[PDB]
């Protein structure tokens, strides 16, 4: 598996007015951890973050080229860029190298610019947008994040709620694998202020 | 088809490129543009010809653009090639920022342009670009900074300038009232309000024959402010 | 293989010559007329309208580019066709792209390029239309005039073509800023009629409208009825 | 093999690297450099595929003194190493395949001194201390137990020596001596070649 | 899978003198199991002073005497000369080597004479990598007829023997007598034998029968 | 994916699941599949999703832009051809099987192109994994001129034996009904699934996780 | 193919034997592997052969093109480094090429090794080809700066001569130069078994 | 105004007829055939006392067996000299062998008329050459010194001064040349001429000499030589 | 593109294009250079004080490697293409040769540049003169003069630019070995010769200075002006 290269996994989740976006900090050869501060989380906005997992080279290609266009659009155009304006451009850049793709499966979370609603979205390593309403996920250890997820989920949490249940999401499902980890950085995203936290994630 | 090449990029029996020249003289008719450098901030204040009319000021300012985080640029004379030297420069900046991973420094960016612009005088033998632009920006080297360029492709560092309709009335009284690193925001507010009134002849001077953007330092980042309308009318007020 | 030299050249004054005659060039064209109201924008142009044989129901100047934008012009009509497939074009580019209605003032800006591109290009003249390019969204309406010298203006109310200096200060006494659209409506068709000459009827002058429902034309039966009352 | 090696302390980097340059059984070089000075304050660490090393970090090194002859600057090690990121990213898929690990060793005047890691996928991260070759699998976790943020250069040494007598012990290559440079705000100071 | 080369079979020889260059390979243009034709000399006069020889697959060897002679004639064409032995295998080294990346499958064997009238002898590669020497086998055969020609030729391994210069006749009794040697066991090698001498007097050609079956 | 389709006497009708897996994982709970072509011309997608998005797309783009150009109808012959070339010329690795419909001024039209270029007018059918159940229950009980009614009890039917009979095709089903006089989006037509409840509550009070690192950032 | 150098107190001696074997068949026994680019530069060959002269002799081509143009001698590393970039440009095409580029410049006895792949090493002592660990190990065991043209040339011969005692793909005659400050001279192109007789009693 | 590629009413191409006026204006050269080889004397022309003398180079090697005088735009004269340098290098390594002076004096006299404005796949040359070229050498066919010009046509000259003062100097070499002429008397008489011709007084600093023998390479002579040889005068 | 023949003879064998960039040369603000023992100054008159000016991004003596700087004079903005394409070719010699380049080589480069835009399709040749001075790695001092033609020729002190008849004139005076014996007989030769031309002696050039394998040296205009008040 060329994914499961570097490790790590990142989610994003959906609550009231705020969605939270966490990932794993372990950057690590095969089986080498290297790193544990390696960015995964790349702001877009004031508030939205674009979460990429997967290979090293492409979490950083794609996000510095993501970056070239939207830094393109934001000045050409008088405005922040849409949550489902941003999707569509990452889908469009992910499927340009459809037969040489980026080995990055993006999840973007945010904020509408002015009417503020929850935003999230996962995407496949050829752009196949996929927004939800409840969370995605995405990297090496997505199934156990599929259930503590699936299974601490609940409709409408608000951001303190969401702390707590992403937290607990992202240390157990990181816990159980092997190829990822290394502590937890987490994003609330508010109407009005934004929280960074890491967490105290098993150091083996 | 020999009779019809208007032969662009030719010198003449003097040593003069007439196409460039004719350009500044196309950019001599433009509006006025003058910013200043002082220590605290940058403002720029163009005349803009947009005066008044059923215009509808969809947009935040005229001649004013922003070019990447850090700096700004304001053009006199063709709008329209002002308008695709403008996408150059956002191209420019941001092919940096992509292969280095910081902002650009004005010196750079500029250099980068007036490139350009040299390239299309010296061969090609299209027309030169009849725009001439003042940029302002800040960068980690060198502080805050203000660069002339002309349809030539030279350019220059300059502490305040002017450039466009009267731009020698503009640079004389900058000589007269220019106070070398201690000229201060608000005392650049003041003298350009200042050359503005005496030069542009149209005649009274309004908050709507002109407009003012701003650029500073705050916290760590750089800040491109335009100002808003009751601040322009605050400063020729107290002009008078 | 064609000249690869610009034909405009800064004249020895630095004005662009031939940016000047094309602007005469619009400036003979049919008069057109464009309003911005409250909730949207009309526009209504002249049909320069030779012999009955015409089929008036043919063509048509008030050109929809997507579901929310329009054009009129004023002066050569092919080269009109021009902007208006490349209109079409980069509208669709953008919505593949960015899967979005291309805001107005970006279409502007990109159809305002193409216009440029050919006052500095091998062996093009320079286009002799000048848009009015109307567009709704963010719940706003959006009123520009892109020239052949390629720089747009956004304005609340304009005219162009024949006589447009008296079309325009026409609107200046009668444009106020909180008009509603069919009254909107109502000064742009009087604003042709002062200098029409010719009777206009439902078939010789052209409505569109360009409203939060989107743009489009207004059927000459539609545009009749606004021909009564004046 | 090749065994890169470099520790990121309160004020400097002090890099170390082994002096062989081998062919397939039989050291034909026991004075080759593996440290190409970038700039005044930006030391380059390639090891690899022969032929990738010399000719993809001289290419960089030949980009950045352009950088400093146009502008009369130098890049900060940020923009020098996210710039080999970008060369490295871009070939990593093109026609030549530069097979290449780095360790672009920097101090800059404002931001202090940095180590950027990079393995031949072009994935960039800065650490505190990084390694290569197969004698980082036998020197990270020796530099996990005596490293400490606030490590004098001193001790620096006297660490890397730990390290590096670990790999005559138990490592399994021949590697006799090792070539240590530590690059401050004075710049690159050529320290003495530690040899066994 | 497409094979784009087969072993059409056929060894060539070149001998040099202090005055001439013998070249001489067998007709036989094998391929598999069968004899295409028991007649299709190996050696291409391609000057006055320089006949070369051409064993391996035959398409090649057709292509690369044919490229030769076009390339000596701009060469005559440009210079006012006819390429002389060694710019012709030099020019021979830089054909056979400009398709390094699909070569050539075709041993030359460039016999001629210099401009001192003196023996020399190109033996080749199949991708370049040529050689002076003073004699000379290839191709299927070179392995049989090589060791003798170092033995009567070379007078290697000899002990109290006068390395008397190559004299024309007994370089031609050590030809045709060698590759009846090969006939003999050799499957590729038979069915005629095409002698060409070179001498400053033009060049002229000899054949010789051998074993057909 | 288990997308099916069918012609009546009116118009057509497309049907389509709600589920798109990751190789074993159901990813996605409510994915939408009855795509936008032409204003009464929808395009369904099976096989690899990203493909029929983006084939589906474009060609949805070229079909606007030409339906403002000629100020008529597109017609569905226009949009299958598009698709087929489009398709063809990348020889099959672009697997997005489409099954394309509408309603032009000939009549109601369901063409189906798969990821050859191979396209082929008929009267009812169904792609993806479930075209098994779906073909078979379309097979079974399809005549021609049917009420709209039993049309979309009788889709609703098919692709339903796609959704309990296949693994990768589950959720809500999806049908549009077209007709002459317009297109209406019957979006989560019928919900065989239920379970959506539960009976055991998981939370943690805050302060339950260790928290090492922090910071905030005022917007 | 064993072709070794080493530099000394009097310039650098390279050695190299004289057979050229197509696999398991020998195809020429006397041949010559040292090609002489200048009056003082000095490239050996080894691998595939016709890598060696193609791409060493067109390295002649450049270094007279040089010669002409800034009629300024090309030293030995724009010689090496060049030759390097010939390698380098078609890196993993199969080309089988190493090489050693003899000389004397203004720095004084630059000994470089170019590479298949774009190695490129200084150094006192290489020793290339099928057969060069042999030609280590009877170099150094009897190496030191000190060594007067004499006990270097016999030092060859003995290096040389071993590795192409121990070897298959190695023997005929031995070549043996001599770069001094004015340029190489051919100190001896020698037999081999004729020596490993005189080595062996 | 016309094109480069125009035909004049008498049937010379424009562009050749101003570039060999322009020639005219170039410092006059001068250089001999004779049996033991051929020599070469070019005036430099000195401008001022601020010069080196050794910058201007109007006689520059093309191989070991090529010396290559000029007269006029030297500027343009520097792609035909690197044209021939890479040319009879080229023919050393694919034919093993040194290159005749007709081989080089017809392949650098090809680039003449390859001049145009409307082909130009690449920038290609805009004008023809403003250089006169006298490629000198020896070769097996021996001693031979291959006039050149603009136009392309590239002749067999037993001595040819080209320049300003070619018109006289010719005379004089017409005047003086005999084919048993010996190297020494070739340098000596050439010397003369050029004393007779050039405006400057003559010394050994404002001019060069080079000769090729069928042993000697080509070789320029220095200040002391040359100084040597004008103790004759 | 545009293909046509911009610079073509005309009926007197002149390149009027040549001698038209040669004017524009002629108009160019004025400078000067020297070849000294150890030391090579090269000085640029003036150019435009202009109170508000910034100096540093105005001065015309630009590095194009640690041992080779060059002045100009005329068109600033092609003196800037120039300079870019000769301080990438030299990085680019570093990389081919390992041997930091000769001032020969940069300087007949360019000269090479220069030449072919004066011959090809649809460019006007340079409007610049370039008096690059460097050392070569034995350490002799280099000065190499390039014009719009593309001849170059070593110097031992000439001037470009507006005047540099009188100044030539004055190099040709004034210029002995006593003159280059030191540093500040060197450097007060450069300043003395311009101050003909300079406007009112100065800033109103400054100058630049390289010595024997150090990087190229600038003068701030104090020390400039202690030879100023030296030599007025
Ligand atoms: C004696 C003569 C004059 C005929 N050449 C060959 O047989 C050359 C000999 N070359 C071949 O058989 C070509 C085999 C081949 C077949 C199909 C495709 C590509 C290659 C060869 O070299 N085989 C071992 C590899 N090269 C070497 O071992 C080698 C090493 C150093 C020097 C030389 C060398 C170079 C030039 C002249 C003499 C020797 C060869």
């Amino acid at each position: 598996s060329i994914m499961s290269y570097n490790g790590g996994a990142v989610m994003a989740m959906k609550g009231k007015n705020c969605v939270a976006i966490a990932a794993d900090r372990r950057f690590g050869i095969q089986a080498q951890m290297v790193t544990t501060d390696f960015q995964k989380i790349f702001p877009m906005g004031d508030r939205l973050y674009i979460g990429l997992a997967g290979l090293a080279t492409d979490v950083q290609t794609v996000a510095q080229r993501l970056k070239f266009r939207l830094n393109l659009y934001e000045l050409k155009e008088g405005r922040q860029i849409k949550p489902y304006t941003l999707m569509s451009m990452v889908a469009n850049l992910l499927y340009e190298k459809r037969f040489g793709p980026y080995y990055t499966e993006p999840v973007i979370a945010g904020l509408d610019p002015k009417t503020f609603k929850p935003f999230i979205c996962s995407l496949d390593l050829i752009g196949c947008p996929m927004v939800t309403d409840d969370f995605v996920v995405s990297g090496t250890c997505a199934e156990q994040m599929y259930g503590m997820c699936e299974s601490l989920w609940e409709p409408n949490m608000d951001p303190d709620h969401l702390f707590e249940t992403i937290s607990q999401a992202m240390l157990n499902a990181v816990d159980r694998d092997a190829v990822s980890g290394m502590g937890v950085i987490v994003h609330i995203i508010e109407k009005d202020k934004i929280t960074t936290r890491t967490l105290k994630a098993r150091m083996d | 088809s020999r009779r019809y090449d208007s032969r662009t990029t030719i010198f003449s029996p003097e040593g003069r490129l007439y196409q460039v020249e004719y350009a500044m003289e196309a950019i001599g008719h433009a509006g006025t543009c003058l910013g200043i450098l002082a220590n605290d901030g940058v403002l720029l204040a163009a005349e803009r010809r947009n005066i008044h009319k059923l215009l509808d000021e969809v947009f935040f300012s005229e001649k004013i653009y922003k070019l990447n985080e850090d700096m700004a640029c304001s053009v006199a004379g063709i709008t329209s090639d002002a308008n695709v030297l403008t996408n150059e420069l956002r191209l420019i900046a941001q092919r940096y920022l992509l292969q280095y991973q910081e902002p650009i420094p004005c010196e750079q960016l500029v250099t980068a342009l007036c490139d350009i612009k040299q390239a299309y005088t010296q061969f090609g033998g299209k027309r030169p670009f009849g725009v001439s632009l003042l940029y302002i920006g800040w960068d980690k080297h060198y502080g805050f900074q203000l660069y002339q360029s002309d349809p030539s492709g030279n350019y220059g560092g300059w502490k305040a300038t002017c450039i466009g309709n009267n731009s020698a009335a503009a640079v004389s009284m900058l000589k007269q009232d220019y106070k070398e690193g201690e000229m201060t925001l608000k005392s650049a507010l003041a003298l350009a309000i200042k050359v503005l009134n005496k030069t542009m002849d149209v005649s009274k001077l309004s908050a709507e024959k002109v407009e003012i953007a701003t650029l500073t330092r705050e916290n760590g980042k750089t800040v491109i402010r335009v100002l808003k309308q009751k601040e322009v009318e605050q400063l020729i007020k107290k002009h008078e | 293989r064609g000249y690869s030299f610009s034909l405009t050249t800064f004249s020895p004054s630095g004005k662009l010559v031939q940016i000047e005659y094309a602007l005469a060039a619009v400036a003979g064209g049919a008069p057109s007329v464009g309003i911005k109201a409250a909730n949207g924008v009309v526009l209504a142009t002249e049909k320069k309208q030779k012999s009955i044989l015409y089929d008036e129901r043919s063509v048509h100047k008030v050109e929809p580019i997507t579901k929310h934008i329009g054009l009129v012009y004023s002066g050569m009509g092919p080269d009109y066709r021009v902007l208006v497939h490349r209109a079409r074009k980069l509208a669709q580019q953008y919505y593949l792209v960015y899967q979005e209605p291309i805001p107005t003032a970006q279409l502007v800006q990109r159809v305002a390029s193409v216009m440029q591109e050919y006052t500095q290009s091998g062996g093009v003249r320079p286009f002799g239309v000048s848009l009015l390019i109307c567009g709704w969204n963010e719940g706003r309406p959006y009123l520009f005039q892109s020239d052949p010298s390629g720089a747009y203006f956004a304005w609340k109310a304009t005219a162009m073509g024949k006589n447009y200096v008296n079309g325009k200060t026409f609107l200046e006494k009668r444009y106020n800023e909180d008009l509603e659209l069919e009254d909107a409506i109502h000064t742009a068709i009087l604003t042709l009629k002062e200098s029409f000459e010719g009777q206009m009827t439902e078939d010789n002058i052209e409505v569109g409208i360009c409203n939060e429902a989107g743009f489009r034309r207004l059927t000459p039966t539609e545009v009749k009825d606004y021909l009564a009352a004046i | 093999m090749e065994y890169l090696i470099g520790i990121q302390g309160p004020d400097y980097v002090l890099v170390a690297s082994d002096r062989v340059a081998a062919s397939n059984i039989v050291q034909m070089k026991d004075d080759h450099d593996k440290m190409f000075k970038m700039s005044e304050k930006i030391l380059l660490l390639c090891v690899g595929e022969a032929g990738d090393t010399v000719q993809f970090a001289e290419y960089i090194q030949k980009n950045v003194q352009l950088y400093k002859m146009r502008n009369g600057y130098e890049l900060s090690p940020t923009a020098a190493a996210n710039f080999t990121r970008r060369n490295l990213a871009d070939c990593l898929r093109s026609r030549t395949p530069y097979h290449v690990n780095l360790l672009l060793a920097g101090y800059d005047e404002h931001e202090g001194p940095a180590l950027y890691y990079m393995d031949y996928l072009a994935a960039l991260a800065k650490a505190p201390f990084a390694a290569h070759g197969y004698g980082a699998f036998l020197t990270l976790s020796i530099l996990d137990r005596y490293y400490t943020p606030t490590i004098s250069r001193e001790r620096a040494v006297e660490l890397l020596r730990k390290c590096l007598e670990e790999l005559q012990k138990r490592f399994i290559l021949n590697l006799p001596t090792f070539s240590v440079r530590i690059i401050d705000k004075n710049g690159i100071h050529d320290l003495d070649n530690i040899s066994f | 899978r497409f094979s784009p080369y087969v072993f059409n079979g056929g060894t060539i020889l070149a001998i040099a003198g202090e005055d001439f260059a013998i070249v001489a390979s067998d007709t036989r243009l094998s391929e598999g199991f069968s004899i295409h034709t028991r007649d299709s000399p190996k050696c291409y006069k391609l000057t006055d002073k320089t006949v070369i020889g051409c064993s391996g697959f035959h398409g090649d060897c057709l292509t690369l005497t044919k490229i030769i002679e076009a390339r000596l004639k701009m060469y005559k064409h440009s210079n006012n000369k006819a390429m002389t032995t060694g710019a012709i295998a030099a020019m021979l080294s830089t054909i056979l080597y400009s398709r390094r990346f699909f070569p050539y499958y075709v041993y030359n064997i460039i016999g001629g004479l210099d401009e001192e009238g003196k023996g020399a002898v190109y033996s080749f590669d199949p991708v370049g990598s040529y050689q002076r020497d003073s004699f000379k086998a290839g191709g299927s055969a070179s392995a049989m007829l090589q060791p003798l020609l170092d033995n009567q030729v070379g007078f290697k391994n000899m002990q109290n023997v006068e390395h008397v210069p190559l004299s024309l006749d007994r370089a031609m009794r050590l030809v045709k007598d060698v590759f009846i040697s090969a006939a003999e066991r050799d499957v590729y090698t038979g069915d005629a034998l095409r002698i060409c001498i070179v001498t400053k007097e033009g060049i002229r050609e000899e054949t010789v029968s051998l074993r057909k079956d | 994916t288990t997308i099916a389709g069918l012609v009546f006497q009116d118009g057509v009708i497309l049907g389509a699941d709600t589920r798109a897996t990751n190789d074993s994982v159901v990813a996605d709970k409510s994915c939408e599949k009855i795509h936008f072509i032409a204003p009464k011309i929808y395009c369904c997608g099976a096989g690899v999703a990203a493909d029929a998005e983006m084939t589906t797309r474009m060609v949805a783009s070229k079909m606007e832009l030409h339906a403002l150009s000629t100020g008529r109808e597109p017609r569905v012959a226009t949009v299958t051809r598009i698709l087929r070339q489009t398709l063809f010329r990348y020889q099959g690795h672009v697997g997005a099987s489409l099954i394309v419909g509408g309603v032009d001024l000939t009549g109601p039209q369901l063409y189906g192109v798969h990821p050859h270029g191979s396209y082929s007018r008929l009267p009812f059918t169904a792609l993806g994994s479930g075209q098994d159940a779906a073909l078979a229950v379309l097979e079974d009980r399809f005549q021609p001129n049917m009420t709209l009614e039993a049309a979309q009890g009788l889709l609703v039917e098919a692709v339903t034996a796609g959704i309990l009979g296949d693994l990768g095709s589950g959720g809500n089903v999806d049908a549009c009904v077209i007709t002459k006089t317009g297109a209406k989006l019957l979006r989560t037509l019928s919900s065989p699934t239920e379970p959506v409840k539960r009976s055991g509550r998981y939370h943690f009070v805050p302060g339950t996780t260790a928290v090492l690192t922090q910071t905030v950032k005022p917007l | 193919t064993t072709t070794l150098a080493f530099k000394f107190q009097h310039g650098v001696i390279a050695a190299v034997d004289s057979r050229a074997s197509a696999g398991s068949y020998i195809s020429a026994l006397r041949v010559n592997k040292v090609i002489e680019i200048n009056p003082y530069l000095l490239g050996t060959m080894s691998g595939c052969a016709a890598d060696c002269q193609y791409w060493e002799r067109l390295l002649a081509k450049e270094c007279r093109l040089y010669y002409l143009r800034n009629g300024e001698r090309i030293s030995v590393s724009a010689a090496s480094k060049l030759l390097s970039n010939m390698m380098c440009q078609y890196r993993g095409m199969g080309l089988s090429m190493g090489s050693m580029i003899c000389g004397w410049d203004k720095k004084g006895p630059g000994l470089y090794y170019v590479d298949e792949h774009g190695t490129r090493l200084s150094g006192n002592m290489f020793s290339t080809g099928s057969g060069n660990t042999y030609a280590y190990g009877v170099m150094d065991s009897g190496y030191r700066p000190n060594l007067s043209p004499e006990e270097a040339y016999d030092l060859g011969r003995r290096a040389i001569a071993y590795a192409t005692h121990r070897d298959s793909y190695s023997g005929g005659v031995v070549n043996m130069y001599h770069m001094k400050e004015d340029g190489w001279v051919k100190v001896e192109s020698t037999d081999v078994s004729d020596l490993l007789h005189q080595y062996r009693e | 105004d016309r094109g480069v590629n125009t035909f004049s009413p008498e049937g010379r191409l424009f562009q050749v007829e101003y570039a060999i006026e322009a020639i005219k204006l170039g410092s006059t050269a001068i250089g001999i055939q004779t049996s033991e080889g051929v020599c070469l004397a070019v005036e430099k022309r000195i401008t001022s006392p601020l010069m080196e003398p050794s910058s201007i180079e109007k006689i520059v090697e093309i191989d070991a067996h090529i010396g290559c005088a000029m007269s006029g735009l030297i500027a343009d004269a520097k792609t035909l000299i690197d044209k021939a340098r890479v040319e009879t290098q080229n023919h050393w390594f694919t034919y093993n062998e040194t290159m005749t002076v007709e081989s080089v004096t017809q392949a650098v006299s090809n680039l003449a008329l390859q001049f145009g404005e409307e082909d130009a796949d690449p920038g290609a040359m805009s004008r023809p050459f403003g250089v006169a070229l006298l490629f000198g050498g020896v070769d097996e066919k021996g001693p031979q010194l291959f006039h050149m010009d603009p136009s392309g046509t590239f002749v067999q000259c037993d001595a040819r001064a080209i320049g300003s003062a070619s018109e006289g100097a010719q005379s004089s070499l017409q005047e003086v040349y005999h084919k048993s002429m010996t190297l020494k008397e070739a340098i000596k008489s050439s010397l003369i001429i050029l004393k007779q011709v050039m405006e400057e007084k003559l010394n050994a600093t404002n001019i060069e000499l080079a000769t090729v023998q069928p042993g000697q390479n080509f070789h320029m002579f220095t200040k002391e030589e040359l100084e040597e040889v004008i103790k004759d005068i | 593109s545009y293909d046509r023949a911009i610079t073509v003879f005309s009926p007197d064998g002149h390149l009027f294009q040549v001698e038209y960039a040669q004017e524009a040369v002629k108009k160019g603000s004025t400078a000067v250079g020297v070849r000294g023992r150890d030391i090579v100054v090269l000085g640029v008159e003036k150019k435009s004080v202009a109170k508000l000016q910034d100096e540093r991004t105005v001065r015309k003596i630009c590095a194009l490697d640690d041992n080779v700087c060059m002045a100009f004079a005329g068109l600033t903005a092609d003196a800037r293409i120039v300079i870019n394409r000769a301080r990438v070719e030299c990085q680019s010699h570093r990389l081919t040769v390992e041997d930091p380049v000769t001032v020969e080589y940069i300087t007949r480069y360019i000269a090479s540049l220069k030449q072919r835009y004066t011959q090809s399709n649809g460019r006007r040749p340079f409007g610049i003169s370039a008096l690059i001075v460097g050392f070569d790695f034995d350490g002799t001092p280099r000065l190499y003069q390039t014009d719009p033609s593309g001849t170059y020729h070593a110097w031992k002190a000439n001037a470009i630019g507006r005047g540099a008849k009188s100044v030539r004139e004055f190099l040709e005076k004034n210029y002995t070995d006593e003159a280059i014996e030191t540093d500040d007989l060197t450097i007060k030769l450069v300043i003395k010769a311009l101050l003909e031309v300079v406007q009112s002696g100065g800033k109103n050039i400054e100058l630049a200075v390289m010595r024997r394998d150090q990087s190229l040296k600038i003068l701030n205009p104090e020390e400039i002006e202690k030879y100023v008040a030296e030599i007025e």
